[PDB]
RNA sequence: GGAAGGGCACCACCAGGCGUGGAGCCUGCGUUUGACCAACACGGGGAAACUUACCGGUCCAGACAAGCAGACUGAGAGCUCUUUCUAUGGGUGGUGGUGCAUGGGUUCUUAGUUGGUGGAGCGAUUUGUCUGGUUAAUUCCGUUAACGAACGAGACCUCAGCCUGCUAACUAGCUAUGCGGAGCCCUCCGCAGCUAGCUUCUUAGAGGGACUAUCGCCGUUUAGGCGACGGAAGUUUGAGGCAAUAACAGGUCUGUGAUGCCCUUAGAUGUUCUGGGCCGCACGCGCGCUACACUGAUGUAUUCAACGAGUAUAUAGCCUUGGCCGACAGGCCCGGGUAAUCUUGGAAUUUCAUCGUGAUGGGGAUAGAUCAUUGCAAUUGGUCUUCAACGAGGAAUGCCUAGUAAGCGCGAGUCAUCACUCGCGUUGACUACGUCCCUGCCCUUUGUACACACCG
């Protein structure tokens, strides 16, 4: 039972809020993929300037 | 074993130097006692078995050589 | 799923003193995020006890949490025969 | 003595600096040197993103931008008087750090 | 210690899973938003709602006070959540969508239930609304039908200060509906009713 | 033949730029000067650096063939390897390979 | 519409700048799949393990609710051993199908769209929404069976461009002096002066500045346009964000504990691991990297940026300073920074020379030998040797008008290790400032046997 080291890789990490393990972004440490932290940037604070 | 290493490439030294799994002794015990159906190919070729088949996939130098799948 | 009597009673020792449950889904992380139970076990008995009508629920962003009643408070009081 | 230094983080221009002039003004009403405010190099998180959840159509990306914007102030007094004068209130947004200084 | 970028960003984070955790809770009460603040010692999370004497029932309060302080690892007797009711429900924008959401539920015809979203929006006082379904009502290919009247802005800067909008997926019998609800609110000076701030259109004069 | 002795044992395999250069200035020999002009009295002390590196003190790493399969110096098909067989460096080949 | 007029556009042309298609390279499409101007370095999709949806054993994550030390295998995984799970009723998972059941584009970057009352018509519908002159604009002036209004545009917001004005700076600087360094003074480098003084230089805030005002001409004596001085700026100054109605059976069910139906629901289409595969190659195409050299390679020696990012302290996961060792790749010690403090002291170009027009020192494809780093497990990086095509590229073809194109690097995303996309800065021009010839877009008139609307 997940015998494999799943220290790193794209098998430790899912996004937060959807759980992809794809499209992770983790800049600032955000840990969500791009779709669900792009539907809650307003949320967070993320907000167009130009 | 440490004057074959020490003439072994750069890639058997590092290795070795770097450690050993349980599977490998598994698989020494394994093959003396014998004297080969695993699918572990990553296991450098030292001197004590010279004298073959692995899983494919589909059916001086690592195992990693005849696994070959298509 | 079997459960052993010790587990289930400080699964039930902490939904009683703190009634209030939360959970993560990563049964991999072989302790609970306060007791040291494996998260397998708090969720599948929580799960068990889903369609009991003794506690509801609510899944936000891959996380369990769950809401006591009367029925709840009730259970644990028959359940400990206190 | 023992000179106290509070920082001021923020995210909005107008808070920071009202409570900033009002924390200052304050500090001169018990006739405190203040050295500032000292207003320090805003820092900018930018993040690119595609809107498209699979990658169909032209590739148009966003750009989420947000400011941070921060101020110091340095006053050459006890702390206690530091924090008579930083327990007034305050408005969202606004974080307050106090430091020996 | 944590810096200030990771700590903003788990604050922001936190702010949006709180809302998530709240809307997906107070279907039966209408969650209307929350508001957050940090005093010396004490971390304030008050939460909105339309109907305010359901969310009391005092202790569900309690309980949900303690939520946030054992879920998130908050410390005890520094974390305060109270309820607090709507200061005009028909001008709060998912106001108005989960009360559309739950009136299509309850059984009413959907065109029957906007219409009284849409007066009932009137009658707080708003400048304009639009309601947009979008979705199977009753057949089977799928169509968009609009509801709208009073100024109703589009573009610009003012679009994301002047307007309150909502969105939601109502799952209903034979799939999910998608509805829209944007409400226009006009010059408060005070600031109760919508912004505190005229529009760039709109210019007063002082009579001579 | 009128190329400069810093290229003009590139042409002879086993030596290029490199080992030409630790060639022409171990044994003390002008650098200036075209290969024409080069005679007899050093082109003994020329072969001597070249066949005899380590004797030179050659840097031990700059020899090529190093460690044979056992000495420092200047079959893959028989043991049935995928480096001799086989593209061996693992390349995507989907789109190359249109020489034939 | 291969009809007549008016207007606009480097995703159109004229006049050019670079290029692609020709060579090698790597990357996608035509051993999981989606996608056919608007697919083809797109799914942030640079897959060693998972990601994984393609191809051995394994648990039930079947909840709720009639009946009780031996051998094999990769793996004492499972089977011998231990021990007090069922027959349904049904639920969860499904990256399984359905994007034509649904919910949540570079049509159109153009200026367009629609009510209320009124007028005309039996009616579909029409006027308002326009002769004309302007504008980037349905922008405005006017004309007027229309009047008065809603969107869009404009207005708005962000950044840059100017301020010897203000606010105020020991986590930022400027100057003088004092001390020490060298050739009293003078040239000169470093260190203090808890105020030597200041914010001219950097930071960040409130503000100001430009509004076409003046000049001339043109136009109607409007709307406005052209050329002038001035000014930092006379293009709304530049560049962006937002951006109306109506649709596509455009894309996405493989992002979503968004979801309806069909299908699996236990020799499971989920789940856990092992291994492989997506990386195939005789072949066609698509986006970029490296060149064809002497305006250059190579070797010395001057040296000028911005953006951002950077720790859990476990010895120590991040940025790394400094010392030591090592040709290089790499290793040990002193440590700093949870940050304007520390990293951060931050290339083409430019004097000098060997080449010498030769597929040559341009080029380095491709190979072998070798060391070490990353990773649990081999990816990359060091040294030498090897030195392929390539001597401006057919039909076609794409981008661009000013600090722009073009050339050179830096940072971030990707990340246990490995760089295409998003920004940053450096050097820095030719032509054009016109037009509808082609490719389109918009409006008016007109013709129509089309209305799935000329692919009719
Ligand atoms: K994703
Ligand atoms: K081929
Ligand atoms: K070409
Ligand atoms: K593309
Ligand atoms: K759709
Ligand atoms: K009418
Ligand atoms: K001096
Ligand atoms: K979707
Ligand atoms: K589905
Ligand atoms: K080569
Ligand atoms: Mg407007
Ligand atoms: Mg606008
Ligand atoms: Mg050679
Ligand atoms: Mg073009
Ligand atoms: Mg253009
Ligand atoms: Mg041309
Ligand atoms: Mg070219
Ligand atoms: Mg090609
Ligand atoms: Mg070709
Ligand atoms: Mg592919
Ligand atoms: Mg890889
Ligand atoms: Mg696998
Ligand atoms: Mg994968
Ligand atoms: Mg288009
Ligand atoms: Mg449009
Ligand atoms: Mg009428
Ligand atoms: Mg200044
Ligand atoms: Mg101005
Ligand atoms: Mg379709
Ligand atoms: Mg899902
Ligand atoms: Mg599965
Ligand atoms: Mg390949
Ligand atoms: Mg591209
Ligand atoms: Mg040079
Ligand atoms: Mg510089
Ligand atoms: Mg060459
Ligand atoms: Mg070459
Ligand atoms: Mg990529
Ligand atoms: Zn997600």
């Amino acid at each position: 039972w997940n015998s494999h080291p799943k220290n790193y890789g794209p098998g430790s990490r899912v996004c937060r809020v959807c759980g992809n393990s794809h499209g992770l972004i983790r800049k600032y440490g955000l840990m969500c993929c791009r779709q669900c932290f792009r539907s809650n940037a307003k949320d967070i604070g993320f907000i167009k300037y130009r | 074993t440490e004057d074959l290493v020490q003439l072994f490439p750069a890639r058997p030294r590092r290795r070795f130097s770097r450690g050993l799994k349980r599977k490998p002794m598994a698989l020494v015990k394994k093959l003396r006692k014998a004297k080969v159906r695993t699918h572990l190919r990553n296991m450098i070729i030292m001197p004590e078995m010279i004298g073959v088949g692995i899983y494919n996939g589909k059916c001086g130098h690592y195992l990693a050589e005849f696994s070959l799948s298509y | 799923m079997i459960i052993s009597k010790k587990n289930r009673n400080e699964i039930c020792k902490y939904l009683f003193q703190e009634g209030v449950l939360y959970a993560k889904k990563d049964y991999n992380l072989a302790k609970h995020p306060q007791i040291d139970v494996p998260n397998l076990q708090v969720i599948k008995l929580m799960q068990s006890f889903k369609s009991k009508e003794y506690v509801r629920e609510t899944f936000s962003w891959q996380h369990y949490y769950w809401y006591l009643t009367n029925d709840g408070i009730e259970f644990l009081r028959n359940f400990l025969n206190l | 003595q023992h000179r106290i230094r509070i920082t001021l983080s923020s995210k909005s221009v107008k808070n920071l600096e009202k409570v900033c002039s009002d924390l200052v003004r304050g500090a001169k009403d018990k006739l405190l040197r203040v050295k500032g405010p000292v207003r320090m190099p805003t820092k900018v998180l930018n993040i690119t993103t595609r809107k498209s959840p699979c990658g169909e159509g032209t590739n148009t990306w966003d750009r989420f931008e947000m400011r941070v914007h921060k101020r110091v102030i340095d006053l050459v007094s006890s702390p206690d008087v530091v924090k008579q004068i930083t327990s007034i209130t305050i408005e969202p947004g606004v974080e307050v750090e106090v430091t020996i200084s | 210690q944590i810096s200030k970028k990771k700590k903003f960003v788990s604050d922001g984070v936190f702010y949006a899973e709180l809302n998530e955790m709240l809307t997906r809770e107070l279907a039966e009460d209408g969650y209307s938003g929350v508001e957050v603040r940090v005093t010396p010692m004490r971390t304030e999370i008050i939460i909105r709602a339309t109907r305010t004497q359901n969310v009391l029932g005092g202790r569900r309060i309690r309980e949900l006070t303690s939520v946030v302080q054992k879920r998130f690892n908050f410390p005890e007797n520094g974390v305060e959540l109270y309820a607090e009711k709507v200061v005009n429900r028909g001008l709060c924008a998912i106001a108005q969508a989960e009360s559309l959401r739950y009136k299509l539920l309850g059984g009413l015809a959907v065109r029957r239930a906007c219409y009284g979203v849409l007066r009932f929006v009137m009658e707080s006082g708003a400048k304009g609304c639009e309601v947009i379904v979008s979705g199977k009502l009753r057949a089977q290919r799928a169509k968009s039908m609009k509801f709208k009247d009073g100024y109703m802005i589009s573009s610009g800067q003012p679009v994301n200060e002047y307007i309150d909008a909502a969105v939601r997926h109502v799952l209903l019998r034979q799939g999910v509906l998608g509805i829209k609800v944007k409400i226009m609110l006009d010059w408060d000076p005070k600031g109760k009713l919508g912004p505190t701030t005229p529009l760039p259109d709109l210019v007063t004069i002082h009579p001579p | 033949g009128k190329q400069k002795i810093m290229f003009a044992l590139t042409s002879i395999k086993g030596v290029g730029r490199r080992f030409s250069n630790i060639v022409c200035k171990k044994a003390d020999i002008d650098m200036n000067k075209r290969a024409g002009e080069l005679s007899a009295e050093e082109m003994d002390r020329l072969m001597a650096v070249v066949h005899n590196p380590r004797q030179f003190k050659v840097p031990d790493w700059f020899l090529n063939r190093k460690k044979d399969y056992g000495r420092f110096s200047q079959r893959l098909k028989k043991i049935r390897n995928h480096r001799g067989l086989r593209r061996v460096r693992g390349q995507h080949t989907k789109t190359t390979g249109r020489r034939g």
